[PDB]
DNA sequence: CACGTGCCTGGAGACTAGGGAGTAATCCCCTTGGCGGTTAAAACGCGGGGGACAGCGCGTACGTGCGTTTAAGCGGTGCTAGAGCTGTCTACGACCAATTGAGCGGCCTCGGC
DNA sequence: GCCGAGGCCGCTCAATTGGTCGTAGACAGCTCTAGCACCGCTTAAACGCACGTACGCGCTGTCCCCCGCGTTTTAACCGCCAAGGGGATTACTCCCTAGTCTCCAGGCACGTG
């Protein structure tokens, strides 16, 4: 059951939806490739950390505690997820 | 079964507002940011105890933790409201 | 924002290249979505900045690897 | 059989801001004005975020918070954006 | 060093003063801020370079620097 | 005293940088970011100073300040 | 009086480059560098030991904060190393 | 005998073990973990010198500077993220 | 979501017993201050040409609407992997006393920049 | 050619090796929660296409305002001396906090208008 080609489950209205939120009026065609980047760089950061907090603890599932640690040490505290 | 500050923020907050209210949500998020902020107290005065060699945590410790980790008016007002609680403790 | 089952099997994908036969939490991934949305969200904000600088309105990939490298960010 | 917050004049638990700073091993010994000055700086910053986020519920002509209200006291205050870096709130 | 090293003593302990009264400063001191204030001056200009680019410009004015400050996070 | 930190001065800093032409403004703008780092160094180094109950700021009390900030500086005792 | 890495940096620099000395000043900047990143890795195994109610720093705390510091191909040469030395040495 | 030379490493084993009790890091230390910080701040050295002998000969030198490791951090991606914003004194 | 009532686990009072922090005395380094000479760098004025900024016209590419197609959200069922907790035992690490050589300060000597 | 990197030498404060002791961690078992897989129907969101006009972008011109240069001013910098605060170390006496047991009420869950 390999997994390929889902970075494009981030449709266009997604990313013009939340650079709507951010502020932003007009949206040239090709900032969609480049946030699919961004975000794939953010996510693999985050779940690398995660993963190592999971692996440390002798689990074979991620946790809400892990995902939180692993943005904590990126500077990006979350809150309601547990603590 | 867990230990939680709901009682006492509740009790902060019947002071500074006596007519709002806090959904549980809030209060969970409430008691988060109280456990963050004293865990980062509590790191850095272990961090200058240690590195100084000292085998205990003092007040002056924790004040200088308070300048170090808040920001200035925050921190000012801080350290106000500790020396102020420290004296009366003392003191009585 | 983001539908919430693309994002699922995104990040299930991006974990089996570090550790495979992996599970998840559904608050794990929750806690995913939140942070990356906040997280493309200050981009776009600090790519309208970048974009208002150059005098014109529509934001275009510079402006995204501008913002990126001021923050720091590779 | 007057407690250490009556002495000192909080409603934060001075006990048990002690007994966690024992059993968290930050140092081998903790003094008798640590527990005094943390309960203080900490109720202190709990009365802060409450009076601004009650501010902003007020505002929104709403008598109890809800999260989105919190984010809403953290993100206008430049010093607690600074404490808190960036900090998302959920279902906010 | 490309700033003059008595101005910028003076300048460190005129800030000093409003913190405490009747400080004294070690010479390796005011020496390793005056390395991390040129450092940081020229990582500065550096962004404040790319942000005048970025405008079709090769002359930086003050707004390049409040962005560049801006997207840093140093001034909000 | 912020005057001491001259034009020539925050021109070769900018040059060091690589910028080619300087506004007339940038100078004044200069001054201040430079006063805004200072202050927060010195803050951070008079709090450690505090701390050691002495009356002069050592040089490990500055690199801690620093470090504080994500400015990590070697050779002066490290 | 005062313990410094010099001998072994040197030991380890004539074994990649046997023809380059180095200087002094290059002697006090990597101590500097080995003191920075022996502390990260200590503090950073230190807060996954208190955080699991855990008395012992064992070899995969270390691991943990090699895994949790450095970048990705360093931290994968890095555990590389440090699993092939951890083997060697219960081995023989 | 040694606790180095069992490793195979050229880092002080029992220096470590000692900074890592005496710093009140933890209660009690594993047997494992100093043979574990020895041989990763031996290869961190390797590679950080490494480079600077690198850069070293780039120069037409047979000694490396400060000037030398400030451009070794900078040029290596992975080194620059490791320690962030990195000023060194003389370079 | 406030408000009332029983329970049980943790905070408080009193006491004694070591050891860490306060506090006084001393030594001698490093900081602070003043002064005179030189001289490198900063300041001032000026002429000019490079570039910043406004205006204008073109044609590219975005946004909005509309009809169609995709697959996400929901609600049930089913099953099993593995998270969380308890109990028991063997192995590993702290402590302490004897042994012995690696590493730190000092020197003399000698070749890269 | 000569001053900062290299090798040699004596000397104390570690690192090791060896035993013993108590307890922390590895490991085996078991109970129930929750994560994954599947299915069917509904329907909301995504998608593709068409059309118009908003605006990115290249070109042109004009004024202004940085830059390089020459001259005069000024205050940084080096060198020297004095004098004295206070950082670094050590020796002592005493007050603070850890560990224990007795005493009892604050604070967690659970049922309520």
């Amino acid at each position: 059951k390999v997994l390929r080609d889902n970075i494009q489950g981030i449709t266009k209205p997604a990313i013009r939806r939340l650079a709507r939120r951010g502020g932003v009026k007009r949206i040239s065609g090709l900032i969609y490739e480049e946030t699919r980047g961004v975000l794939k760089i953010f996510l693999e950061n985050v779940i690398r950390d995660a993963v190592t907090y999971t692996e440390h603890a002798r689990r074979k599932t991620v946790t809400a505690m892990d995902v939180v640690y692993a943005l904590k040490r990126q500077g990006r505290t979350l809150y309601g997820f547990g603590g | 079964s867990v230990e939680t500050y709901k009682i006492y923020i509740f009790k902060v907050l019947k002071q500074v507002h006596p007519d709002i209210g806090i959904s549980s949500k809030a209060m969970g998020i409430m008691n988060s940011f109280i456990n963050d902020i004293f865990e980062k107290l509590a790191s850095e005065s272990s961090k200058l105890a240690r590195y100084n060699k000292k085998p205990t945590i003092t007040s002056r410790e924790i004040q200088t933790a308070v300048r170090l980790v808040l920001p200035g008016e925050l921190a000012k007002h801080a350290v106000s409201e500790g020396t102020k609680a420290v004296t009366k403790f003392t003191s009585s | 924002l983001i539908r919430k089952l693309p994002f699922q099997r995104l990040v299930r994908e991006i974990a089996q290249d570090f550790k495979t036969d992996l599970r998840f939490q559904s608050s794990a991934v929750a806690a995913l979505q939140e942070a990356a949305e906040a997280y493309l969200v200050g981009l776009f904000e600090d790519t309208n900045l970048c974009a208002i600088h150059a005098k014109r309105v529509t934001i275009m990939p510079k402006d995204i690897q501008l913002a990126r490298r001021i923050r720091g960010e590779r | 059989s007057t407690s250490r917050s009556s002495k000192a004049g909080l409603q934060f638990p001075v006990g048990r801001i002690a007994r966690f700073l024992k059993n968290g091993k930050y140092a081998t010994r903790v003094g008798a004005g640590a527990p005094v000055y943390l309960a203080a700086v900490l109720e202190y910053l709990a009365a802060e975020v409450l009076e601004l986020a009650g501010n902003a519920a007020r505002d929104n002509k709403k008598t109890r918070i809800v999260p989105r209200h919190i984010q809403l006291a953290v993100r206008n205050d430049e010093e607690l954006s600074k404490l808190l870096g960036d900090v998302t709130i959920a279902n906010g």
